[PDB]
């Protein structure tokens, strides 16, 4: 879920 | 007898000694010394100066930054420029009218002011649960074979300008009403007198139930939701060092993003559900501010966490910043 994680500006 | 009431108003000191003033007529001098007045005006000022830049370079930055606009960074936009409502439409008032000693702008400036003022803020609060939904989603995949895209986004903002309105425009238009609040200096939506043409006593119920419960359940949830799944994610990749990290940092993130809602919104809350429950209790007109300074200061500390340490608005900002890059 990293992808969606650097998506949301999370990681 | 610890107020004066007036036909717009709520001064928080007793008039008594037969002192006290509209607060849209003469300088509330004798409810708070002149020099907590430019302290008031000072932390406007501080507001300022740093609210407006971190907001607008934020925007400034998302026009000039292709990759910014994606759709999961619109309810971003949203709430820099909500903060932005906050420093045009709250902070400089204030600071305008602390340095006169009153609200120098008279009932419908006080309407004016506490709409904008609370419009925004309640904009900014939603977006931050917003936010957190559609995080929610996109991480947590709650919904099968969805995908998060421009509308959606567009109606998550939509939404949020919506439950804003749904609170800022009722004082408007008789339930509740804005007065000013505090030292008098800035305009507030009226949770505190029992004044009854209005129906306060409800509208906080609903206020404190709408505006705060929900959001603050959802954004819990919401985050719960995510952390669980991230964690749980790398339970099960524990051989994948970064999503490891990521578990690690979506951690702080969360515990950050929470704690700093609480700390944005609970002593509003917290104080009007007091207020609330302890009758006739006078209430000083700065500890009256305290509530709001949280509130208030926001605008510069949201930004803080949910646009300079995103990391891509933080690169663009850097960028933007030092002309060339890095
Ligand atoms: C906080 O407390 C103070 C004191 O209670 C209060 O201020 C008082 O307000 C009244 C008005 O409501 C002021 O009185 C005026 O007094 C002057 C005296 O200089 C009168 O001449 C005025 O007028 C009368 O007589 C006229 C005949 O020609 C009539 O045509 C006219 O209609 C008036 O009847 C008027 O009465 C009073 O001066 C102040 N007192 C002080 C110390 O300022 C104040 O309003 C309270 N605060 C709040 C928010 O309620
Ligand atoms: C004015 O403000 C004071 C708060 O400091 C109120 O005082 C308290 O009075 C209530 C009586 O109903 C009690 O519950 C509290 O124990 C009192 N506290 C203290 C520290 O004295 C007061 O009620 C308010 N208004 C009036 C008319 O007294
Ligand atoms: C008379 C000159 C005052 C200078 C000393 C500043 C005191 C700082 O402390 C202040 O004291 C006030 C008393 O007016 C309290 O009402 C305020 O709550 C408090 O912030
Ligand atoms: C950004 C800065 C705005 C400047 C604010 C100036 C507010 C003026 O303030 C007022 O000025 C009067 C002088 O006529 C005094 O008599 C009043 O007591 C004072 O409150
Ligand atoms: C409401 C959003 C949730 C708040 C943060 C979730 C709790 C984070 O706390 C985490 O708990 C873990 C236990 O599984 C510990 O092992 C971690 O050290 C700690 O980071
Ligand atoms: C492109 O590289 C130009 C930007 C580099 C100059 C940075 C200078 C930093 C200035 C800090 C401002 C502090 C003043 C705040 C108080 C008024
Ligand atoms: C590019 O060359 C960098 C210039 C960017 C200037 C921005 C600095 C603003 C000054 C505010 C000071 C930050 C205080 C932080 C508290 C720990």
């Amino acid at each position: 879920i990293l992808e969606n994680l650097k998506d949301c500006g999370l990681f | 007898m610890n107020g004066t009431e007036g036909p717009n108003f709520y001064v928080p000191f007793s008039n008594k000694t037969g002192v006290v003033r509209s607060p849209f007529e003469a300088p509330q001098y004798y409810l708070a010394e002149p020099w907590q007045f430019s302290m008031l005006a000072a932390y406007m000022f501080l507001l300022i100066m740093l609210g407006f830049p971190i907001n607008f370079l934020t925007l400034y930055v998302t026009v000039q930054h292709k990759k910014l606009r994606t759709p999961l960074n619109y309810i971003l936009l949203n709430l820099a420029v909500a903060d932005l409502f906050m420093v045009f439409g709250g902070f400089t008032t204030t600071l305008y009218t602390s340095l006169h000693g009153y609200f120098v702008f008279g009932p419908t400036g006080c309407n004016l002011e506490g709409f904008f003022a609370t419009l925004g803020g309640e904009i900014a609060l939603w977006s931050l649960v917003v936010l957190a939904i559609e995080r929610y989603v996109v991480v947590c995949k709650p919904m099968s074979n969805f995908r998060f895209g421009e509308n959606h986004a567009i109606m998550g903002v939509a939404f949020t300008w919506v439950m804003a309105l749904a609170c800022a425009a009722p004082p408007l238009v008789g339930w509740s009403r804005y007065i000013p609040e505090g030292m008098q200096c800035s305009c507030g939506i009226d949770y505190y007198t029992p004044h009854e043409e209005t129906n306060n006593e409800s509208f906080v119920i609903y206020m404190f139930v709408v505006h705060f419960i929900i959001p603050l359940i959802v954004i819990f949830f919401c985050y719960g939701q995510l952390v669980f799944t991230v964690k749980e994610a790398a339970a099960q990749q524990q051989e994948s060092a970064t999503t490891q990290k990521a578990e690690k940092e979506v951690t702080r993130m969360v515990i950050i993003m929470v704690i700093a809602f609480l700390i944005c919104w609970l002593p509003y809350a917290g104080v009007a559900f007091y207020i609330f429950t302890h009758q006739g209790s006078d209430f000083g007109p700065i500890f009256m501010t305290i509530p709001a300074f949280f509130a208030k200061t926001s605008a510069v500390y949201n930004p803080v966490i949910y646009i300079m340490m995103n990391k891509q608005f933080r690169n663009c900002m850097v960028t933007t910043l030092c002309c060339g890059k890095n």
